[PDB]
């Protein structure tokens, strides 16, 4: 009844697309057009929540700044008490147990947990969520997961033509031509949290294109 | 729909220009602060909506403010602000931020009633928005903007937007934001500037 | 087929003139809902059996597990909300944990359904507590009205007043452990007209020697392929 | 805002109240009848202080304006403990709007039926406000309240200029109550109250005698 | 059809001077199974009839342990009896540990009353819909002591609740005579007979299906298995 | 292909157009659907969506050749309908309620009556449960074209019937939903060889498929007793005591006499005072003094 | 008593401290970091009493680092100084005081390099060289004669290696080993542990 | 009191005596001062009987509720984390705590001394009680991080009994626990008096 309401911002919200690799785990995400007068930086949908953690979203940016700002304090309120790093599953049960009525986002938490194990996690508004290989969440996410389940086993060979040949490919699939409109992001084992400048995203769909 | 503020981002300052609405002649022309409210050394805001409500939300900003420089002893980077009281209003007016830290320059934002907040370039809220929202988007050079060619299209979406044939130049309450020697300065500038804006414009359009 | 409302529907503290409360009935009605589950009380153990229903191929089916540990002899499966029931199964795990530390015995498995049953809006789960205790092998049902009861076998879920009557025709008080954990699978074909694989059904079983065990994809391939 | 609305009714239904900010002073002249020769005229006040320097009178209820006369006098002595100096006449309203806006805000509390006149006097230079039960406060030059409000706006309004003394604040007071009064004002029929450098002070009725002669 | 007005809440008077919401849940007493409680001047007898959810099921915990001399025996929602019967334990040990005594069973009834009272005062909450048949054995003698969701309490020769007890009242207003100079055995035989008129031509007195609680002057209280009630049985 | 095939429209005085037709076509999708009746469940994402489409966007919402889709629907088509199923169940079961509630020509009741006979004749229990969810909402918004072909209700009183002596529970109980609804309706009369082949059923002996016979009849007395909720007939206080006879039946059975005596003092509360007239004084005392209470009370 | 010393150039911000942590009379631990990195160039050497050290700059390192989650951004050392000011001084006057000292150490891409002084009362006080326990009684001095403000980064090594060479010779504490680490404008380096 | 544990290669070892004191009057000797936490994890009981026995049978039971929610075993520098967290909380109030968590984790060996003044360190090898000053020069001389498991049985048995031997407090008899990857083993409760015979 009330969680209805959060799954309708879902469907709408951009898309945003996950796979997880033997190595490295990759979100990206459909960067919308802003306006043409409004500065694109406050708008950006990839947020990181810990060193070895971060996720995605597609909904309401005003009930996922709120989830952001609480996971980021059990990332580190976490550490205070174990002082190990959080499992990805800690801060998705956490996550989960926070969505009175859920907070209406959606998300892609993803990352690794202090034995370099790669993780890939989904919050759905119900207050459910569960492991994946690769997802996708948002205004497409039907279609791009089905494209998604034509291609896993023989793609992990190399971190680069697994993620590009998936992500961007699965973005592909829903958004545009691409450049200005993918924000993608790629985290090693134990090293950060990068998101690609559009210099050297637009390098990867050009060997897609080929 | 109330008020008519609006921000305009340039190279070297950020400018919100809001008009005085004065409804009836028997309420007083107060000397105090009108319609630009400095929150602290180095930002300002102007809010859609009445001046009651706005002595709420503007002395909630500057506790946030306030709280920060008691905490770190640096002033409080300029959206960090404009997110805290979003914060709060998640949990009932628009408004504008005019600022500059150290980390993204000369910043303006526009909350949303919901709480929600973006960076633009030029924007406007209250009365008339849309009309002058359209006429901003005709004529702003993104990037190629000085202060006082910001400030020049201020005063002519202004011309277009409120009033009759002077441009209210005792009723518009240009405040312009700059950083000079190092400090932060912020001058609502006064009504022998602002006239003389009116009368370089009236001079140049009809030229 | 039709809408047949009376009056005293739409109050949840206030009783019907022949004493109901039907704003905790129709709350308990919509609940038999989720995946089915069985469970099955032998005299050598206790089996716990469960539907998974998973979508896509890209979900990693060991983290749906509908049935969880609660101590290390005490197994329990769920029916409703995975989420609904993580309130109720992190008291359980608690409160062996506090008699644990208080009295350093195992809690018995009706000590258990009745600390889970004292939180009693009703619960949106019902639950099966298997177990081995000093009174050896038990179950229990533990119905959203927060009424407990033991039970030879009991299926709780979508289809199990249906399955509950295919318990009653294959159970007996004589009857081994690697019978039940086929018998509930034949009920489990039943109930759902799919194959059985590795992901579409969860199998565990609590023996007195054992501690808890959850079947791999090995030991769920090893079942299946007899039925 | 329904609520808001309606207690806005409750004020336009009480009796007259005019303030007028002059050049030195400010006035506030209202109306005090009594339905019965019974009524003790002197015993109850409508024109009311709050500190040395800052007064205020209603329209609308009664007993709705002692809860506000009750909290505007903590209120200016919460400020004066705090910082020692008399309370600016800005900083009051501020305070006072804030509580009245605090019972439309909470549930099963209806909203004060009470319009506020407050002057005072900071820093050698006057000051008028007004606040509504909304919470909302707007400064004023000249304004009025109560039954024929919408007359008495329009009849300040030809007969204010900004260099009228306070002394002239005073006869066009009780001038716009003499459009609306219907009846024949004594001493006792208004309440009438100044406010200038030398701090507030409601005039005793003697002194009010000397303006009615005009 | 019939929109009664003076029924949502416990708070509202009907005009007839009349709270439906506690009559209404006095009617909840009637939808348990029937209980039968009887005392002899020496052991008080509460005898019970259980029902199961199914087969392959237990039937119900229908007779509590209150202290070593009080048992209870519930008709109405479980729900609200496990939260009066961890009210009467309490109130017991709360005795036992000040006083070092047994609390007296016609004072911890009192205790009831007064707590039952409030729900049907206060707005919100509900009426306690159970009715208990308490047994118990104090230095004045045994008790049978009656609660009802309408907060009174009724000292009982004999008294047996819900569903078709109305037939089991017939049965002991008959014979209540003969109660005060029975012994155990020929007591808890008055009871079951009282229990068996509650049941139709067609089902019968299991061993499975019948909860005999029994306290007295030297026994303390204890209640009795779907095995030990065979004694009892048997010879009926 | 709601447009491709919009032309087809079998208007009253028209000629087959040159624009593909829907026969044409839906045969050769059989053609391809036949190893089930995994590339095939492909095949069923694009015509469920299709079906879908061609609801009420089509001038002829059933050609007979689309009519034997139904019984590949019915057997993938949920029971719970919840979120958690698949994209080909959840399109199914939304698809087979916008056929049933789209109309009808009067000479397709043999043609529709004929699949579901056909389907809950013995497929799989799934297909017998959702045949009956089927017919409450087909005719129902169809419900003069079948009482005009009284050939049709007889062999719709026949299948309701028929299935509620299902080896499945959950099939039966909706048998007795279905049948519920039919009598509250007046799709099919109470006539007296109906009660006939119930009170001739309930009487049973057990000894220990005698059992889901037994249970069929308090099914039948109990969609009787449903079906008229807020009014007390002739014929309903007789079938109400010996429906109570069952109480102490064993659990199938218990749980139905439980089911249908608890909702019939729901409804009858109303004016229960005007419904006690048409009992005797013998009979309010079973009825009242009766146990039909849930397990949290007991 | 532990010890702590920094040393400010124009472009470094040198800190050392001991690696030992004792009980009575033993010593338990030969290698032990008294320094926690907060941010990728700021430092907070924390000694003290046994216990308040490693749960008040565990909670200092976890609220800055949450910071840089909020914002992106890292604090400045000296916003992570008044807010490690703030801290320490607001719990002094409650039931659960901290007795820390601290000695925090930043460089900063706009105001260069920094060393910050507290003591257990939470007294800030910006220093070009600071050194805390009873050993900076002894090393004050060498500093107060060889430190000019514009010191080479080698010859602020061998400034720090004459400090420690004078606990070898004059102080009685065993203080064999130290962590040595540097804070230039390219984060926190780790320098060889001067050892004796 | 005299506790003992070191890290070596095969795991690490955990010594301690049996003497309890009342002062000056022994109240027993066979007290298991090796607080068995759960089959991977194990702590020791030096300064106050009550206040080992207390705070890790919590830890105990606080090292469980992990194990059931995160489906893994808590790692050791996380179970001595809660420990230190646990005792900080009543700092000043006169706990006389003082222990060592050890066991095995994805990190390899473990061990923390856990103290009641709030000292919680890793290191190779450590000592706690009033004689530990007596176990660590028989252990600092014959350790190293290639012994060999007889030889580390050997060494921490031995260090123990000098400990005894010069504390009047540590006497009973010692108890040696091995952690090795898969558990802890108990391999001896040697007596002290019967370690006079084999030593001398």
């Amino acid at each position: 009844f009330q969680v209805e309401y959060a799954q309708e911002a879902v469907k709408k919200g951009s898309t945003a697309v996950g796979v997880r690799g033997r190595d490295i785990v990759v979100l990206g995400v459909e960067k919308k057009s802003v306006a043409k007068l409004q500065d694109e930086r406050t708008v950006r949908k990839i947020c990181a929540l810990d060193d070895n953690v971060c996720m995605a979203f597609a909904g309401l940016t005003a009930d996922a700044r709120i989830v952001i700002n609480r996971a980021r304090v059990e990332c580190q309120s976490h550490r205070l008490t174990v002082e190990d790093p959080v499992t990805v599953e800690y801060i998705t049960r956490y996550i989960a147990s926070l969505k009175r009525r859920p907070f209406g986002i959606s998300a892609l938490i993803v990352g690794f947990d202090f034995d370099g194990t790669p993780r890939l996690y989904q919050t759905d508004p119900s207050g459910t969520y569960h492991a994946w290989k690769a997802n996708a969440i948002g205004r497409g996410a039907k279609s791009v997961r089905e494209f998604l389940e034509k291609n896993y086993t023989d793609e992990a060979i190399e971190t680069d033509d697994l993620t590009i040949k998936l992500v961007i490919k699965a973005l592909l699939e829903v958004v545009q031509s691409g450049g200005k409109n993918i924000e993608l992001a790629v985290m090693r084992r134990d090293q950060s949290l990068k998101i690609l400048n559009p210099e050297e995203i637009e390098k990867y769909v050009a060997e897609i294109e080929k | 729909h109330a008020g008519t503020c609006l921000g305009i981002l340039a190279n070297d300052g950020v400018l919100l220009a809001a008009e005085r609405r004065n409804i009836h002649k028997l309420l007083d022309e107060v000397f105090f602060s009108e319609k630009i409210y400095k929150l602290n050394e180095d930002m300002a805001c102007s809010v859609a909506g009445i001046t009651s409500d706005a002595n709420v939300l503007t002395n909630e900003l500057r506790l946030i403010a306030q709280r920060y420089l008691l905490q770190y002893q640096e002033p409080i980077p300029c959206e960090q602000l404009v997110t805290a009281l979003c914060d709060i209003k998640q949990a009932g007016v628009s408004l504008l931020y005019i600022g500059w830290d150290k980390h993204y320059g000369f910043q303006l934002y526009q909350s949303d009633p919901s709480g929600n907040y973006g960076g633009w370039k030029a924007t406007c809220i209250g009365n008339n928005s849309a009309a002058a929202v359209s006429m901003l988007k005709q004529d702003y050079k993104e990037g190629e903007m000085t202060l006082k060619s910001a400030l020049a299209l201020a005063i002519k979406v202004l011309n277009k937007t409120m009033d009759v044939s002077k441009l209210s130049a005792e009723k518009v309450e240009i405040a312009t934001l700059t950083r000079e020697n190092g400090k932060t300065v912020i001058r609502v500038l006064k009504q022998k500037e602002v006239e003389q804006l009116i009368k370089k414009h009236e001079e140049e359009e009809a030229k | 087929m039709f809408l047949t409302r009376s009056e005293y529907d739409r109050g949840v503290n206030t009783f019907s003139p022949e004493g109901r409360l039907f704003q905790v009935e129709y709350a308990i009605e919509a609940i038999k809902l989720g995946s089915t589950a069985i469970g099955i009380q032998t005299s050598e153990g206790v089996c716990l059996a469960v539907e998974k229903r998973i979508t896509s191929p890209l979900m990693e089916p060991s983290s749906i597990e509908k049935i969880v540990e609660i101590d290390a002899h005490i197994g329990c499966a769920m029916s409703g909300l995975i989420a609904d029931a993580k309130t109720l199964i992190d008291k359980a795990r608690v409160e062996t944990q506090n008699h644990w530390f208080t009295y350093n015995e195992t809690m018995t498995v009706e000590s258990v359904t009745q600390a889970v049953s004292n939180l009693a809006r009703p619960f949106g789960v019902a639950l099966l507590f298997g177990g081995v205790d000093e009174k050896g092998p038990q179950l229990f049902h533990m119905d959203p009205s927060g009424t407990f009861v033991q039970c030879d076998a009991r299926a709780i879920g979508s289809a199990s007043e249906g399955a509950q009557s295919s318990l009653q025709e294959v159970y007996h008080k004589s009857m081994t452990l690697k019978e039940a954990i086929k018998s509930s699978l034949i009920i489990l074909k039943q109930v759902m007209e799919e194959k059985l694989n590795a992901t579409n059904i969860e199998l565990a079983t609590v023996q007195p020697g054992q501690n808890f065990h959850m079947f791999t994809k090995e030991e769920l391939e090893e079942v299946i392929k007899d039925i | 805002l329904v609520q808001i609305e309606y207690a806005l009714a409750a004020v336009a239904g009480g009796a007259p109240s005019v303030g007028i900010k002059a050049a030195n002073g400010v006035v506030l002249a209202t109306e005090k009848k009594q339905k019965s020769i019974l009524y003790d005229e002197r015993s109850v006040h409508k024109v009311e202080p709050i500190t040395k320097h800052i007064g205020l009178v209603y329209s609308g209820m009664g007993p709705d304006y002692r809860v506000l006369v009750h909290r505007a006098r903590k209120l200016a002595q919460q400020y004066y403990l705090v910082y020692q100096e008399p309370i600016p006449t800005a900083q009051l309203v501020q305070r006072v709007a804030s509580v009245m806006q605090e019972y439309t805000q909470s549930g099963g509390v209806r909203p004060f039926g009470v319009s506020l006149l407050i002057c005072g006097w900071n820093e050698g230079r006057p000051y008028l406000f007004q606040s509504d039960p909304s919470g909302a406060y707007f400064a004023w030059k000249a304004t009025a309240m109560g039954k024929n409000y919408v007359n008495g706006k329009t009849f300040l309004e030809k007969r204010y200029n900004e260099d009228l003394e306070l002394e002239d604040a005073i006869h066009t007071a009780i001038l716009t109550l003499k459009e609306s009064f219907e009846g024949q004002m004594t001493e006792d029929n208004i309440e009438v109250g100044i406010c200038n450098e030398a701090g507030f002070r409601r005039l005793t009725p003697t002194e009010v005698k000397d303006y009615l002669a005009a | 059809m019939f929109r009664n007005q003076y029924d949502n809440d416990v708070t509202v008077w009907s005009p007839q001077g009349r709270i439906h919401q506690i009559e209404y849940a006095m009617e909840a007493v009637k939808q348990g199974s029937a209980t039968v409680g009887l005392k002899s001047k020496t052991h008080a007898v509460l005898v019970a009839l259980k029902r199961a959810q199914s087969e392959l099921a237990a039937h119900q915990k229908k007779i509590l342990h209150v202290d070593n001399h009080i048992g209870i025996s519930i008709a109405g929602l479980t729900a609200d009896a496990r939260l009066l019967c961890n009210f009467m334990r309490q109130e017991c040990l709360d005795s036992r540990f000040v006083f070092d005594r047994p609390l007296p069973v016609s004072r911890l009834v009192s205790l009831i009353g007064s707590k039952t009272q409030i729900p049907t005062q206060r707005y919100g909450r509900r009426p306690y819909g159970v009715g208990l048949l308490i047994a118990g054995y104090d230095d004045m003698g045994p008790h049978i002591f009656q609660t009802c969701p309408s907060a009174n309490y009724f000292d009982c020769r004999a008294m047996s609740i819900g569903a078709r007890s109305q037939s089991a009242r017939t049965y002991l207003e008959r014979h209540m005579s003969e109660f005060m100079e029975c012994n155990l055995n020929e007591l808890v035989k008055h009871g079951l007979r009282a229990l068996r008129e509650t049941l139709p031509a067609e089902q019968d007195l299991t061993t499975k299906n019948v909860s005999i609680g029994i306290v007295g002057k030297d026994l303390e209280f204890t209640i009795y298995d779907d095995d030990d009630v065979s004694p009892f049985l048997e010879g009926l | 292909l709601t447009y491709i095939f919009m032309i087809d429209v079998s208007l009253p005085n028209t000629t087959p157009t040159i624009s593909p037709h829907v026969p044409e076509f839906t045969a050769r999708i059989l053609e391809k659907l036949k190893p089930l009746m995994t590339q095939g469940i492909k095949l069923l994402k694009t015509i469920l969506k299709w079906l879908m489409a061609s609801a009420g966007r089509s001038f002829s919402t059933a050609v007979t050749e689309q009519l034997q889709l139904l019984p590949l629907f019915f057997k993938i088509a949920p029971v719970e309908n919840d979120n958690s199923y698949d994209e080909l169940k959840r399109d199914a079961k939304l698809c087979l309620s916008l056929m049933s509630q789209g109309l009808l020509y009067p000479h397709q009741v043999p043609l529709v009556l004929q699949v579901l006979k056909q389907t809950a004749r013995s497929s799989s229990w799934h297909a017998r449960y959702t045949v009956l969810t089927y017919l409450q909402t087909m005719v129902f918004y169809n419900l003069f074209i079948f009482l005009n072909n009284e050939d049709a209700v007889k062999d719709i009183r026949w299948l309701v019937i028929s299935l509620l002596e299902d080896e499945q529970l959950e099939v039966r109980e909706m048998a007795a939903t279905t049948l519920s609804g039919l009598l509250q309706c007046n799709f099919l009369t109470m006539d007296s060889p109906m009660q006939i082949h119930f009170e001739q059923l309930c009487k049973t002996k057990l000894p220990k498929a005698e059992l889901v016979k037994r249970h069929a009849g308090v099914l039948g007395l109990g969609a009787c007793v449903l079906s008229s909720p807020y009014d007390v007939p002739t014929w309903m206080p007789q079938l109400l005591m010996n429906l109570s006879a069952h109480l102490n039946d064993p659990q199938p059975i218990e749980m139905t006499v439980k089911k249908t005596l608890s909702n019939f003092r729901r409804t009858h509360h109303d004016n229960w005072q005007e419904h006690k007239q048409q009992f005797t004084d013998d009979q309010l005392l079973v009825l009242t003094d009766l146990l039909v209470s849930p397990c949290y009370y007991a | 008593m532990e010890y702590l010393i920094g040393i400010q150039g124009p472009d470094y911000v040198l800190v050392a401290s001991d690696r030992v942590a004792a009980s009575n009379i033993v010593q338990m631990k030969d290698d032990h970091d008294k320094m926690f990195k907060m941010s990728e160039k700021i430092l907070l050497l924390c000694v003290g009493e046994a216990g308040d050290t490693v749960q008040f700059a565990e909670y200092i390192q976890k609220n800055v680092q949450l910071y840089k989650m909020r914002n992106g951004y890292e604090l400045s050392p000296t916003a992570a100084a008044n807010f490690t000011r703030r801290n320490l001084a607001d719990c002094l006057r409650s039931r659960t005081p901290y007795h820390v000292n601290l000695l925090l150490a930043g460089y900063d891409e706009h105001e260069g390099p920094a060393l910050y002084y507290m003591d257990y009362l939470a007294a800030l006080a910006k220093a070009p060289f600071a050194a805390h326990g009873y050993g900076a009684f002894l090393t004050l001095s060498i500093l107060d004669r060889y430190y000019t403000p514009t010191i080479s980064r080698e010859r602020a090594v061998e400034l720090l290696r004459k400090c420690l060479e004078e606990l070898q010779k004059r102080f009685i504490l065993n203080l064999p080993t130290f962590s040595v680490r540097i804070i230039d404008k390219n984060g926190i380096h780790d320098l060889d542990n001067i050892s004796f | 009191t005299t506790t003992l544990a070191f890290k070596f290669r095969h795991g690490v070892i955990v010594a301690a005596d049996s003497r309890a004191t009342a002062g000056a009057y022994i109240a027993s000797q066979t007290v298991k001062k090796v607080i068995e936490i759960n089959p991977y994890l194990l702590g020791t009981m030096a300064g106050g009987a009550a206040d080992c026995s207390f705070w890790e049978r919590l830890l105990a039971r606080q090292c469980r509720i992990y194990e059931l929610r995160n489906k893994e075993r808590i790692s050791v520098a996380a179970a001595s984390k809660l420990l230190a967290n646990m005792v900080y909380q009543y700092k000043g109030m006169g706990l006389s705590m003082g222990t060592m968590i050890c066991g095995w984790d994805k990190r390899g060996p473990g061990l923390y001394y856990v103290d009641s003044e709030g000292n919680r360190i890793s290191g190779a090898t450590f000592s706690v009680g009033s004689g530990s000053v007596y176990a660590y020069g028989v252990m600092d001389r014959g350790y190293s991080y290639d012994l060999e498991v007889e030889q580390a049985y050997d060494l921490a048995r031995r260090a123990i009994y000098q400990a005894t031997y010069r504390d009047a407090y540590s006497g009973g008899a010692v108890n040696l626990y091995h952690v090795r990857e898969d558990g802890w083993i108990r391999v001896s409760s040697d007596n002290v008096a019967d370690l006079h015979e084999k030593y001398s």
